[PDB]
RNA sequence: GGGGUGACCUCGGAGUACAAAAAACCCUCCGAGUGAUUUUAAUCUAGACAAACCAGUCAAAAUAACCAUAACAUCACUUA
């Protein structure tokens, strides 16, 4: 019985904001504002705010103020990065900015003579190659960029085997540090993608069950 | 006048007695017994009983740790045992649902504290 | 010369009283230095 | 000479001899400044409405801190079945890869870490100037 | 799941005021701090990164 | 190489114990790695000398 | 001189080398419970109760009395399972027990205690209190 | 007794015992002793979050060597004011760190550790899982200046 | 292990003296000739340990005052 093995990289991005509260959690903090407030014991900036007020209203009978009236000023003025990167643009699913609230990872479209195949990034060694060295080769070489990826472990994610004489497929997991990605506008179809769209576009039997070992946040 | 059984002063808790409460509160229900000195049960109520859980919500909160105290209290005073002794731990002795145990069994009538044995 | 104050008796703690012994009250069970 | 560098080795090892106590903890203590503001915090006066709400937000919340354990371990379990299967069709299929995978890779000492945050890096930003200095404490 | 040790206070009794800073450091990102002063938002700023070179050419270009 | 006096030395006196030398031994009587060995058909005491 | 033990000694169990991977019980209320449960086994050894009467261990005893009333245990739990979601269901009486002013029909639980479970209480005082070692022995 | 079958029944102080290299075998690979380091402008929320990472070791059954604290580093804020050729005080950064040190840790599970610090670490938190070494024991201690001038008299 | 010189002379702990008790040497080692604190810790009496004697040790019940539920003063290897 002939056998074939074969490594693949799953490269995840991390996000880059935090994800909204749900409304439990929101009254949570505010709870947790409101008893922190009450349990602790005095500001200098309440304290002196407290002190003027006193002073002068017994001065006038015989600021804090304004510093908050600046900084509620500068703060007005001061403008913040848009968080919402993806809802005025909804057409570049590729782009690495697209999702900033949850994680995402890459899949290539690729179309061979006998397979049509949304698969993921896949490579092909000689035995006297590691696994690691095959995914870092892949990923050096099929994504025509320099992009910095971390590896978590030296064991494999993911294991599926499918017989036709046998293949074999390894699945590991990477996490990026850093992307530059050189030549976006050509036709290799490269998607960046979070698991609702993972479950929509993944046909594949093999390759439905990357949900089990992929974190859904 | 009977032989109570002192001794061991080593160990934890006492066994000089004539009837004992012991009370369990475990993750889910409390149980009160009141065990004679061979160990053997005398009279106990238990929120596990139908009687008191149907009556009762939450059968582990103080409100059913007073409620099993009362109900234990009726129960001893049926069956004729006015004293008996408690020896619980110093964090048990310093709950709120063992105070209101006890003050529930003290108030329903049996008291705590056994006599003194005539001619000890 | 250098070692001195080892001669001291024995404290004869022990066990006086076997299983079975018919005792009376008061009457000294055992004695001990640590808790045998 | 060598009396010099008798003494100089004496000391050094006196010195050695001595303990290594830790620097304490400006978090743990608390300063001296908080010992006049403790009299003139007044009270909260909570009402009734708002202690029934409170107690049913905490009951709440355990309730689905409960769950998100619940649901964390469940996917904990899960990578950790998955990865138990991979690691076993591994072992089954060569014994080599499987060794030579069992071990920790040596770039994995200066793992380094950052969370997210509140908005994403603004492009073409410019901090506007400033200088860095440390005034922590120093203690022997 | 970013949010799941977030939810806390101060466990300590003798504390002072603390409000939510929205501190932006040097890459346009903003983090919410527990800090006094309640300044709404602080700025961190940079003049030790670069070299004299790079150093110089700022100060020519402010 | 083995060392005459161990390195830190036994200030206590001890009294000379006949019976780690009376009777069979039993440590050390089976082989480790080797294949050969001197084997002791008796009972004594080993010093640097030795 | 070594004798061997006459069954299984009480420690035996548990592996004495990699001790820190071993769970331990940080509750002197939890040590006192596997202690009483431990005290209450027949150990082969010489025990407390052995010499201070647990009356022959364990007896047979026989049963002259009515049968015990066949009820449906399936439908009982039904009941009863519904009887205490409608219970927890409602919210005053959440209110009282957190505030912890709450109060019991003692009548009620009287009742219900002489109806289900009763009879074994009364039972088991009436072999204390000796009636019927001296009325059937 | 000796010689009665019920010899050694107190026997008790085998159950308790009141009196790190790596370990790389190629295979079962338990290195050493590793320290996971929070650092936080938030004190409330490192403190949040080593509690969780410590609770996290605990339920997963890691044999936590430690979980400690290290002194807090007060950076002073100096903006140059407008117009130039002015430095002044905008405010006082206090940034704490806690550590907590676990024993052991296989290849395969501390994979999974990671996944799960790195998923569920909050906002403005950096986390770094380095090895405990003689450099990251001696930070928490004190100055050695006789030494380190007996050393400079020395040379 | 002749006297002289030297050393020691009383009390307690460990080994000698492996498991009831006892057991010597100018045998091997630790110590004591009291400190600190407050709960300032009584009278009377069964029955016992130990012991040549002298001495040393425990202690139920009953009595007066404090919780109306303890009082053996505690710690320093507590034994001296
Ligand atoms: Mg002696
Ligand atoms: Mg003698
Ligand atoms: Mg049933
Ligand atoms: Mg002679
Ligand atoms: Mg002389
Ligand atoms: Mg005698
Ligand atoms: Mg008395």
């Amino acid at each position: 019985s002939p056998w074939r093995l074969l490594g693949a990289l799953c490269l995840q991005r991390p996000p880059l904001v935090t994800k909204p509260l749900t409304p439990l959690q929101e009254e949570m903090a505010d709870l947790l504002q409101q008893i922190e407030i009450e349990r602790s014991l005095y500001s200098d900036h309440e304290l002196r705010a407290l002190d003027e007020a006193q002073q002068l209203a017994k001065k006038k009978s015989d600021l804090a103020q304004d510093l908050e009236d600046m900084w509620e000023q500068k703060f007005l003025h001061f403008k913040l990065g848009a968080r919402l990167t993806e809802a005025d643009k909804k057409d570049d699913r590729t782009s690495l900015h697209r999702k900033l609230d949850r994680n995402l990872i890459l899949l290539v479209r690729e179309k061979l003579g006998d397979q049509d195949i949304w698969m993921l990034p896949q490579s092909d060694w000689q035995p006297g190659e590691t696994l690691r060295q095959t995914a870092e080769r892949t990923l050096a070489t099929l994504s025509e960029n320099n992009m910095e990826a971390k590896f978590l472990g030296n064991a494999p994610c993911g294991h599926y085997k499918f017989k036709f004489l046998g293949a074999k497929v390894f699945f590991f997991k990477a996490l990026l540090l850093t992307g530059d990605f050189s030549q976006a506008g050509k036709k290799g179809h490269h998607v960046w993608v979070s698991k609702e769209e993972l479950g929509d576009y993944l046909k594949p039997k093999y390759l439905a069950q990357v949900r089990r070992f992929l974190l859904d946040l | 006048v009977a032989r109570k059984e002192r001794g061991w002063g080593t160990v934890w808790p006492s066994r000089e007695f004539w009837h004992r409460l012991r009370v369990i509160r475990t993750q889910h229900h409390i149980e009160a017994l009141v065990e004679h000195r061979n160990g053997q049960v005398v009279v106990s109520a238990s929120t596990r009983e139908w009687a008191i859980k149907k009556h009762l919500y939450s059968t582990r909160n103080v409100v059913a740790c007073e409620s099993v105290g009362r109900v234990l209290a009726e129960r001893c005073l049926e069956a004729g045992i006015n004293f008996m002794v408690y020896h619980p731990t110093p964090w048990e002795a310093a709950s709120d649902s063992i105070k209101r145990l006890q003050h529930a069994m003290t108030e329903g009538g049996v008291v705590l504290r056994e006599p003194r044995r005539i001619y000890e | 010369s250098k070692n001195l104050g080892g001669k001291s008796p024995g404290k004869r703690f022990g066990i006086k009283k076997m299983e079975g012994h018919y005792v009376h009250a008061g009457n000294i069970l055992a004695t001990q230095r640590h808790f045998r | 000479d060598q009396a010099a560098k008798d003494r100089l080795k004496k000391r050094i090892r006196r010195l050695e001899k001595a303990s290594q106590e830790l620097i304490p903890i400006e978090d743990f203590i608390t300063p001296v400044k908080f010992l006049n503001k403790e009299r003139q915090r007044p009270p909260v006066e909570l009402p009734f409405e708002e202690s029934e709400r409170r107690a049913l937000l905490l009951k709440r919340w355990s309730l689905y801190k409960q769950r998100e354990h619940e649901m964390e371990r469940s996917a904990i379990r899960s990578l950790l079945e998955a990865q138990e299967e991979a690691l076993q069709e591994l072992r089954l299929s060569s014994p080599e890869l499987h060794a030579e995978a069992t071990k920790r890779d040596p770039s994995l000492f200066p793992f380094e870490r950052q969370g997210p945050d509140y908005t994403p890096p603004i492009s073409d930003y410019q901090p506007p100037e400033g200088r860095y200095q440390d005034i922590t404490k120093v203690y022997t | 799941d970013c949010n799941r040790a977030l939810l806390t206070r101060l466990h300590r009794q003798t504390y002072a005021r603390l409000y939510p800073v929205l501190l932006v450091k040097q890459d346009g990102s903003t983090i919410h701090i527990r800090y006094r002063e309640p300044r709404r938002m602080l700025t961190m700023p940079v003049d030790l990164d670069s070299l004299s070179p790079e150093e110089r050419r700022a100060r020519f270009r402010k | 190489f083995v060392e005459r006096v161990p390195l830190v030395p036994k200030v206590r006196r001890e009294r000379k114990n006949l019976s780690d030398i009376r009777g069979p031994s039993t440590e050390a009587t089976e082989f480790t790695e080797g294949r050969f060995a001197i084997l002791a058909l008796g009972g004594g005491y080993l010093h640097w000398g030795h | 001189r070594r004798a061997a033990p006459l069954g299984p000694m009480p420690n035996e169990d548990i592996d004495v080398s990699d001790l820190e991977r071993l769970k331990k019980y940080r509750s002197f209320d939890r040590y006192r419970r596997r202690a009483e449960q431990e005290a209450r086994k027949p150990h082969w050894w010489r025990t407390y109760r052995e010499h201070f009467g647990e009356e022959s261990g364990p007896k047979d005893r026989v049963d002259i009395g009515l049968p015990p009333p066949k009820v449906s245990r399936t439908q009982q739990l039904l009941e009863r399972k519904q009887a205490l979601r409608e219970l927890r269901a409602n919210v005053e009486e959440e209110r009282a027990a957190r505030l912890q002013t709450a109060r019991i029909p003692l009548e009620a639980v009287r009742a219900e205690w002489e109806r289900t479970c009763g009879p074994y209480h009364k039972q088991r005082l009436a072999e204390y209190c000796g009636l019927y070692r001296d009325l059937f022995h | 007794y000796r010689s009665k079958p019920t010899h050694g029944i107190g026997r008790y102080k085998h159950l308790v015992k009141a009196q790190v290299r790596p370990i790389n075998l190629g295979t079962d690979y338990e290195y050493g002793v590793l320290n996971i380091h929070l650092i936080a402008y938030d004190m409330a929320l490192a403190e949040s979050y080593a509690q969780y990472v410590h609770n996290l070791c605990n339920h997963l059954a890691i044999k936590v060597e430690e979980s400690y604290a290290m002194p807090t580093k007060t950076m002073e804020v100096l903006q140059l004011q407008e117009q130039g050729s002015k430095m002044f005080l905008d405010a006082v950064l206090t940034t704490h760190e806690r550590v907590v040190q676990i024993s052991g840790l296989s290849a395969t599970f501390a994979e999974i550790f990671l996944e799960i610090i790195h998923s569920n670490l909050p906002e403005g938190v950096k986390l770094s899982v380095r090895e405990h070494t003689e450099e990251d024991f001696k930070g928490r201690f004190k100055a050695r200046p006789e030494l380190e001038e007996l050393l400079a008299k020395l040379n």
